[PDB]
RNA sequence: GUGAAAUUCUUGGACCGGCGCAAGACGGACCAGAGCGAAAGCAUUUGCCAAGAAUGUUUUCAUUAAUCAAGAACGAAAGUCGGAGGUUCGAAGACGAUCAGAUACCGUCGUAGUUCCGACCAUAAACGAUGCCGACCGGCGAUGCGGCGGCGUUAUUCCCAUGACCCGCCGGGCAGCUUCCGGGAAACCAAAGUCUUUGGGUUCCGGGGGGAGUAUGGUUGCAAAGCUGAAACUUAAAGGAAUUGACGG
């Protein structure tokens, strides 16, 4: 295809690119609101967590590290932080 | 200034014996008028008072050791190999 | 490339293009800072001063929410690091291969690596030297080296 | 000849030269 | 991991806590009762260990058998001297927890 | 065959052996022949197992690095 | 046995002989030559574990499994390849449920429950979970040392 | 000239691979260069299949199988003629040869 | 044992079968145009010790970088030195065959070596006969690792996780097929392309064939040898890739 626009690419393959090379980086990781069962605080969690994140009212653990994504322990709700 | 280029210590025999023969004997002298680490009191000054016999100016303990190093490889490896044989013995 | 391996990796973070704080975010400069002068109390480096802001606080870049870096702030403060966090790093990754090597003396291998961490270790500190982080005098000693880490 | 060959010829050659060299 | 985290930690109590180093003082600093943790490298004298761990008992103090020796105690408090015995009079790290 | 029979012999089990080690490990050629004269000279065949020696792994086989010219 | 598999061997080594009839106790077991080299093939890993484990009466023995990784039905890659993490939690499964068949049981019922091979049924159940295994049994066991030789002991394995 | 893109091995992105010997001559091949063949051949022949299968104390007796993997430097296996010359075009496909089942 | 033999071992029980013991090597099949390592190289289990690429990152520092004379680390095999060990194989050597001869190819035996520890040596068709860093320039199906997203099958369990498959996407690798991208003397190469439309940065290095990697000097090494390295003289070709023919034990 002699003709892509690459001005304008439609935002499937804009996701489907790597992020470096995207048309403007963009990261692909977010913030959650996260709900621990029998708590009543939201916890702000990175998606890509690295530590242990842990609740102040609470001796209960959130989020596991794992290689990509921090893996949420079950019983906890979250959702998006603005898309 | 550096004194000799290759002879070191063995400098005090001279051109006697044979080069193999002082090149031999130099790593021996070198381990026999080492001081070693005391693993005792931790200072460096475990040196050797007889053939096999090795003393710590500090805290005056005697150790058997070999007759140009303060331990031998063989040693070494005979007490590792007893510390394993005796840990299987007992349960 | 990589300076002392043939990798051509591309793992990097890619900071978004919005600049400006997130409205969820209730923390203030000065929560933050005195946030990371806890943090820096407990004994964090910066990297993980920003991975537990980052993770936990849900602060996305501290010198977006407060306007300065992190080192910046504890130099400010007054309780930054004697030595860089890299430089000390690479000083204690060195110490511990020649720790292991003064066992291990049939480790060709781990004598290889100690050459490429100590290569660049004095790169880093000819960096610092000209940046005047280090004193002009500063010399990094194999032997005197193990009590500055750990 | 081989290269080889050749190549252990001139190391005997260059013995025996050297040998004759340091006689004198 | 133990290791390379109690030898962070004393790095952290030096610079940061007060501390003191060796046997008189590690002695003084107990029967004055204000040693809240003593630290003995393995090289130190079986007699040397007893006494401390009798006086740590009288004192209600913590006794860490460090998994080193006396050079590498000193190293890792940071020193270029041996260091046999220390006391630790306040962490300001959680090393020692309140 | 006639030899097991004369000593009162009927059945036998069958062994099947190569040279073995860091050698061959193909039966020879008479393997075939010795086990159809078995089978046809009235005897009869129970199990059959081949027990050549194999390694593990072996001292090293004969023949240099460059084999067995010819 | 009556109807059991014919590439399992046993060795049963006699101890004592009365009258006209020599008596045998079990010496080791093996599979076959053409078993094993049937059961190994291309495009799979195998994992082998052995272990020596002493019984209730003395008997050392020295137990070799073996086990083969299993291609789903509806795999379209070629190779079946575990991981070596996978590989050592699978030895380390079957060498941690060889053991304590025989720990805790004469040899009587252990030469029994290797009969049908039950070890290496239960091997392969358990393995499932890290990556699915076939052909699992136990390859080969071995006597090590033997408990003095009680007759009492082998009549009694041979009669009531 | 370079005659196989390979090197007539399949050493790709390592540095040594062991040697194994050959089984007619004993010559030490590297492992990814010898010719490989791994017949499964019965362990008694077809003309003899019946005769066995008669003197078996054995009714359903299933007559077992001979594995064995041969390992052949290319001269031995061109003297065995397992493998044969081909032509420029020819040489470049790693297709083996079919079964021919019917 | 061989093409055939013979040297050799054998009524002293050789070979063969069985049960044991001892020693030192070697880690088959799984094992792949698969992985890791700067290369050399690396394959039985388990534990310990440090190390590492890739991946993930809205972490940190902020140009700290690329290539690099001199210098430094490692560097297959063979070889050297000291100590252990020495099963097999096996330079030298001995013998039997073959032959016109046969100091060989084949066979029997067998020293050094091959094994381990420590110290040298620094050479290989050490090869991809192909410098490193960076950008761009076709398609396709796979494979290894990591991550992400999805119908479903499977493992237990009560459901999700987590494994094993299935379908894709991304990044870094080993490669493969295909192509009038283009290049090239061509073989061929998605690099050996983006070169008379000649300039991204940088290192090493060639100047017809021999003499010759020789002489000499210097330097390194216990030695073997390694590095640096001419000239006289001689020669009209020597070479590379392809085509046709001829020939092939
Ligand atoms: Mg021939
Ligand atoms: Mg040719
Ligand atoms: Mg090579
Ligand atoms: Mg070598
Ligand atoms: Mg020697
Ligand atoms: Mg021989
Ligand atoms: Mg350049
Ligand atoms: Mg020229
Ligand atoms: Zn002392
Ligand atoms: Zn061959």
């Amino acid at each position: 295809p002699l003709a892509k626009d690459l001005l304008h690419p439609s935002p499937e393959e804009e996701k489907r690119k790597h992020k470096k090379k995207r048309l403007v980086q963009s990261p692909n990781s977010y913030f959650m609101d996260v709900k621990c069962p029998g708590c009543y605080k939201i916890t702000t969690v990175f998606s890509h967590a690295q530590t242990v994140v842990l609740c102040v009212g609470c001796s209960t653990v959130l989020c596991q590290p794992t290689g990509g994504k921090a893996r949420l322990t079950e019983g906890c709700s979250f959702r998006r932080k603005q898309h | 200034a550096k004194r000799t280029k290759k002879v070191g210590i063995v400098g005090k025999y001279g051109t006697r014996y044979g080069a193999s023969l002082r090149k031999m004997v130099k790593k021996i002298e070198i381990s026999q008028h080492a001081k070693y680490t005391c693993s005792f009191c931790g200072k460096t000054k475990m040196k050797r008072r007889a053939v096999g016999i090795w003393h710590c100016g500090s805290c005056m303990k005697t150790v058997a050791g070999g007759a140009w190093t303060y331990n031998t490889t063989s040693a070494v490896t005979v007490k590792s190999a007893i510390r394993r044989l005796k840990e299987l013995k007992d349960q | 490339g990589r300076m002392h391996a043939p990798g051509k990796g591309l793992s990097q973070s890619a900071l978004p293009y919005r600049r400006s704080v997130p409205t969820w975010l209730k923390l203030t400069s000065d929560d933050v800072k005195e946030q990371i002068y806890k943090l820096a109390k407990k004994g964090l480096t910066p990297s993980q001063i920003g991975v537990i802001l980052r993770d936990s606080h849900g602060v996305a870049q501290v010198r977006f929410v407060t306007g300065n870096k992190i080192l910046r702030i504890l130099k400010s403060k007054g309780l930054a690091p004697d030595l860089p966090e890299d430089l000390y790093h690479l000083i204690k990754k060195a110490v511990a291969v020649r720790k292991h090597l003064e066992r291990n003396r049939k480790d060709k291998d781990a004598k290889f690596r100690l050459i490429l961490i100590e290569s660049r270790i004095h790169r880093l500190a000819r960096y610092y030297k000209t940046k005047r982080v280090l004193p002009p005098n500063w010399k990094y000693e194999s032997s005197t080296a193990s009590a500055l880490v750990a | 000849m081989r290269a080889k060959w050749r190549k252990k010829r001139m190391r005997r050659l260059k013995r025996k030269r050297r040998k004759m060299r340091q006689r004198s | 991991k133990s290791l390379e985290s109690i030898n962070s930690r004393l790095q952290l109590v030096m610079k940061s806590g007060k501390y003191v180093l060796g046997y008189k003082q590690t002695l003084k600093m107990i029967r004055q009762g204000k040693a809240k943790l003593v630290i003995l490298a393995n090289n130190c004298p079986a007699l040397r260990k007893s006494e401390i761990e009798y006086y740590a008992m009288l004192a209600k103090t913590g006794v860490h058998h460090y998994s080193g020796n006396n050079i590498e105690l000193g190293t890792a408090c940071g020193k270029y001297y041996r260091v046999c015995t220390l006391a630790i009079i306040d962490p300001g790290d959680s090393d020692i927890i309140r | 065959a006639q030899r097991c029979k004369e000593l009162g012999i009927t059945a036998l089990h069958i062994k099947l052996r190569a040279t073995g080690g860091n050698r061959t490990k193909t039966p020879g050629p008479g393997a075939q022949s010795a086990l159809r004269a078995l089978a046809r000279s009235g005897m009869k065949i129970g199990r059959i197992e081949d027990v050549t020696p194999i390694p593990s792994d072996s001292t090293r086989r004969k023949g240099g690095r460059r084999g067995r010219r010819l | 046995q009556n109807d059991e598999v014919a590439f399992r061997k046993f060795k049963l080594i006699t101890e004592d002989v009365q009258g006209k009839n020599c008596l045998t106790n079990f010496h080791g077991m093996d599979l076959t030559r053409d078993k094993m080299c049937s059961m190994v093939k291309k495009w799979q890993t195998m994992i082998e574990a052995h272990v020596d484990v002493k019984t209730t009466d003395g008997y050392l023995l020295r137990l070799f499994c073996v086990g083969f990784t299993k291609k789903r039905n509806n795999q379209i890659r070629k190779t079946s390849y575990a991981q070596h993490q996978q590989v050592r939690q699978i030895r380390k499964k079957m060498m941690e449920i060889m053991t304590r068949e025989v720990q805790t049981n004469d040899l009587k019922e252990v030469v029994n429950k290797l009969i049908p091979d039950s070890i290496g049924k239960d091997i392969e159940k358990a393995c499932q979970s890290i990556y699915p295994l076939h052909d699992v049994f136990v390859r080969k066991v071995k006597m090590l040392k033997k408990p003095k030789f009680e007759l009492g002991k082998l009549m009694e394995l041979h009669g009531e | 000239t370079k005659k196989r893109r390979n090197n007539g091995r399949a050493k790709k992105g390592r540095g040594h691979v062991q040697p194994i010997r050959c089984t007619n001559c004993a010559r030490c091949v590297p492992k990814d260069k010898a010719i490989k063949k791994f017949v499964i051949r019965n362990i008694v022949e077809a003309a003899a299949v019946r005769d066995i299968s008669e003197a078996s104390v054995f009714d359903a007796y299933v007559l077992p199988k001979l594995y064995v993997k041969l390992h052949y430097c290319v001269s031995c296996a061109i003297h065995s003629k397992v493998v044969r010359n081909r032509s420029r075009e020819a040489r470049k496909d790693r297709t083996p040869p079919p079964r021919f089942r019917p």
